[PDB]
């Protein structure tokens, strides 16, 4: 079904770049964000851009077209770069996360240490690290060398995922004994989707794949299934990171 | 050169915002007998006050000269962490000089309402601070709270009707949801240290929804 | 108390001493002038785009 | 007797008042009514000048009609260049809580302050390097709402104190004194001839000052609140106030009464200033309504609209040519709409 399977993917490359795109006008047009923590959804929005544009086409057209891929040279050069911006999604997302654990339990300490001084630091090492791991009738496979598929899931998922969990206990933790104030509702919600979506979206991919690495074996109708789910998150992360914040919901007015 | 010379003072212009951005700036009130006097010293126009306390920058700005009208410049003071408010106990038996049958504890109440009940400090936190204490025993064993509240009846004690006051004090808050105001009885540098951690933290864990 | 009631009354007596033209002749003056001068006034009827510093010119 | 002080001043109240509807002969909806609308004003920003990182609260052009000045609660003074948006000067103010600032005619120092109670004058050009402090004007007991220069050696200040002064530089004492007032001076205006100059009040209220005199020649009145702001017409025969009840009036001073009120039905919030253009046929006011309408003074309708700040415009100029109007607001950004 050629029909459901290109509109369904231009849907994901559509809202992925309306998302993220509005995200990067809202910051560079207020002064309400001017905050420096706020150039990690810039440089997250940057990494969830070039995914849609480049990676999701041209691995749309290895399922649809069936047989094979159109070139031998770009394969280093595209399977390699879809792991690189699929990586640096993520790797974004604990900087998120670790910015706002520091600023709730240091706080007065951590009102220095915000300059972009330190900020730039931050991203430039983000996206240094996923470029570390992404770059070490014939069809496109995805590498099979048991010594880097589980070596590129740890260092890409099971890692940044053992830093967003604790830090969102721990978070749990200070807002229960702090507000006091019958708001028991409102925070445990917010903690509740932040991790319930990234977890729901990203783990069955990055689960089945090491099975299919120690020697199990998975079908390859649910692999498929799981491998465009990674692809859905890039897609939501503007909305769960921006929506509970009142200050970014007054500037998209401002443009919309 | 016109071009060669916004470049090289707006390089001195941000390099001074954000060097000049991270201190912790608040607002004195109170009235003449309030205890603003006792209280700057153990911790024309505007004064300015600084001092510092485990390496966090405060810089405390009192109005109190101000004899103008207080619409007219209290809006130069929206973006301050919190106002800090002063009262004295010992005035529950104390009339007015140029108006009698008006005391000085009643007269404080009304400028409690005006500041926490602002169009400017809707979000903004109060310390409260109720002062002389050690004589308001002394007046209470021989005039009776009565005098001024002739609904506080009730044993006269050191802590039994100056708590009373607490209430009268933090029930004229209206905005029940959007601030707090932290009461004190005059570590009256460290009640202010403590609750100013707890308005940032409140802060930033507002930037993330869960407030 | 009184010192002050006495100079309030001095300046009220030197205010209501003073000759007024009528309203028809003010009106009439501030209409005339805006008329001889509305043509030196560049924001009512806009300038040639040669000489409009801010709009395109030497910024000089 | 009191009585005998409020009687006599009864009675004048009343004589001033008829002598006043004596000479209402017809209003200007009438002899203003068959001339030509202005049409509809359409001004487009030029420039923007950003670097104010606070609030902006005041500015003033210069005889230039090139160079103005600004101020701001960063506690920072710029004196920018408007053709090529250059900063020619910054100047760090002693105290942040500004109010005014000042351009000399002959355009060598200016002047600041605010909640202060005084007075800075700074030098614009001291031929050995960069701005010093000069000199220091002290006196008043109240915040400083507005300060003009009357000539290269003397300066009026008004303050909060209810009183208005003038002094002369480069001593720094009051030659003279002007009260009168019964609430708050907001602001101040001089004349083109610069021998009379005009005052608001909190009181509702406005008087008119013979400057080498001390003495006070004639009280208007008829707003409802607060008067915020003033200007004079281009030949000084008249003059505009704008109030916090909504609404701007326009006064004649060989009248004695009140010509024209420009309010709308749509308009709730206050006039922060005001301003008349080169040929005086156009009115300028801020608003709290993040706004600029224009006016058409001669016959109270609407003519334009300057929408292009967040928040409430706070300031406004013109240029002594006619060419540019500047805004700022409290944004922290000040606009050329040439
Ligand atoms: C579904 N697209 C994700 C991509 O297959 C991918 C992403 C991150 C990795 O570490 C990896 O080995 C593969």
């Amino acid at each position: 079904v050629t029909l459901t399977l290109v509109c369904l993917a231009g849907l994901l490359m559509l809202l992925t770049v309306f998302g993220n795109v509005l995200v990067i006008i809202a910051v560079f047009t207020s002064r309400a964000l001017k905050a420096p923590q706020n150039l990690f959804l810039v440089s997250l929005a940057s990494a969830d851009i070039l995914v849609a544009t480049l990676v999701i086409p041209f691995s749309l057209a290895n399922e649809v077209m069936g047989y094979w891929y159109f070139g031998k040279a770009w394969c280093e050069i595209y399977l390699a770069l879809d792991v690189l911006f699929c990586t640096s999604s993520i790797v974004h997302l604990c900087a998120i996360s670790l910015d706002r654990y520091w600023s709730i339990t240091q706080a007065i300490e951590y009102n220095l240490k915000r300059t972009p001084r330190r900020i730039k630091a931050i991203i430039i090492t983000v996206w240094v690290i996923s470029a570390v791991i992404s770059f070490p009738e014939p069809r496109c496979e995805i590498n099979d060398q048991k010594w880097y598929v589980i070596s590129s899931c740890i260092g890409s998922f099971f890692a940044p995922c053992l830093i967003m969990i604790l830090v969102y206990v721990r978070i749990y933790q200070i807002a229960k004994r702090r507000t006091r104030q019958n708001r028991e509702k409102r925070f445990t919600f917010v903690l509740a989707v932040v991790i319930g979506v990234f977890v729901v979206c990203w783990f069955p991919f990055f689960f089945t794949y090491t099975l299919t690495a120690v020697g199990c074996s998975v079908p390859r109708t649910l692999f498929k299934f799981f491998f465009w789910f990674g692809y859905c998150n890039s897609s939501l992360n503007p909305v769960i990171y921006t929506i509970f914040n009142h200050d970014f919901r007054r500037a998209f007015k401002k443009i919309l | 050169a016109a071009v060669e010379r916004s470049k090289m003072i707006d390089r001195n212009l941000r390099e001074d915002g954000e060097k000049a951005a991270r201190e912790v700036k608040l607002l004195l009130l109170g009235a003449g007998e309030s205890g603003k006097s006792t209280i700057v010293k153990q911790m024309t126009g505007i004064v300015e006050t600084h001092f510092t306390f485990k390496d966090l920058h405060f810089k405390m700005f009192d109005v109190g000269a101000q004899r103008s009208e207080r619409k007219k410049w209290i809006h130069c003071f929206e973006g301050v962490t919190a106002i800090i408010f002063c009262v004295a106990l010992s005035d529950y038996d104390l009339v007015l000089a140029e108006d009698e049958e008006m005391n000085r504890m009643h007269e404080s109440m009304k400028l409690f309402d005006s500041i926490c009940n602002n169009k400017w400090f809707t979000d903004t936190s109060i310390i409260l601070f109720l002062n002389k204490k050690d004589l308001f025993e002394e007046k209470i064993k021989k005039s009776p709270l009565t005098i001024c509240y002739p609904e506080y009846a009730g044993s006269n004690t050191y802590e039994e009707a100056a708590a009373y006051i607490q209430c009268q004090f933090e029930d004229l808050n209206k905005r029940k949801d959007t601030k707090e105001i932290y009461t004190h009885f005059t570590k009256n540098v460290q009640f202010v240290f403590d609750a100013v951690t707890d308005v940032i933290i409140k802060n930033n864990l507002k930037d993330c929804g869960l407030f | 108390s009184i010192a002050q009631a006495r100079k309030l009354v001095e300046q009220l007596k030197m205010e209501a001493n003073i000759d007024r033209i009528k309203v028809s002749k003010a009106a009439a003056d501030l209409m005339a002038y805006c008329e001889a001068h509305a043509k030196e006034d560049p924001l009512l009827t806009p300038v040639p785009a040669s000489e409009n510093p801010f709009r395109e010119k030497k910024f000089f | 007797e009191l009585d005998q002080l409020r009687q006599e001043a009864e009675q004048l109240k009343n004589q001033i008042r008829d002598a006043r509807k004596a000479c209402a002969d017809a209003t200007l909806s009438q002899i203003t009514n068959n001339i030509d609308p202005v049409g509809r004003i359409q001004m487009r920003t030029r420039r923007t000048l950003r670097g104010h990182l606070a609030k902006i609260y005041a500015m003033h052009w210069g005889t230039d009609s090139r160079l103005l000045v600004s101020a701001s609660q960063d506690g920072k003074l710029i004196i920018w260049d408007s053709y090529t948006t250059n900063k020619v000067h910054a100047i760090p103010l002693r105290s942040s809580w500004v109010m005014t600032c000042a351009y000399a005619p002959s355009g060598n120092y200016v002047a600041c302050g605010g909640l202060d109670n005084i007075c800075s004058i700074y030098n614009l050009k001291t031929r050995e390097g960069n701005v010093r402090v000069s000199r220091e004007l002290a006196g008043h007991t109240g915040y400083l709402s507005c300060c003009r220069f009357l000539d290269d050696n003397q300066i009026v200040t008004s303050s909060g104190d209810t009183t208005c002064a003038l002094w002369d530089i480069e001593t720094g004492q009051q030659t003279t004194t002007f009260t009168g007032h019964t609430g708050d001076v907001m602001s101040l205006s001089l004349a083109p001839d610069t021998r009379l100059f005009v005052s608001g009040a909190c009181d509702a209220s406005a008087k008119l000052w013979d400057v080498r005199e001390g003495m006070c020649r004639q009280t208007f009145t008829g707003h409802e609140s607060d008067i915020n702001a003033i200007c004079f017409f281009p030949n000084g025969n008249a003059f505009a106030t704008g109030s916090d009840d909504a609404t701007c009036r326009l006064f004649d001073l060989r009248a004695d009464q009140e010509l024209m009120t420009y309010s709308h039905d749509n308009i709730i919030c206050g006039i922060t200033s005001v301003s008349f253009s080169k040929s005086g046929r156009l009115l300028l006011a801020g608003y709290d309504d993040f706004n600029c309408n224009v006016w058409d003074a001669l016959k109270a309708d609407r003519a334009g609209v300057l929408a292009g700040h967040d928040n409430r415009v706070s300031c406004l100029g013109v240029t002594d040519d006619g060419m540019a109007v500047a805004t700022g607001s409290w944004d922290s950004f000040l606009k050329i709409w040439n």
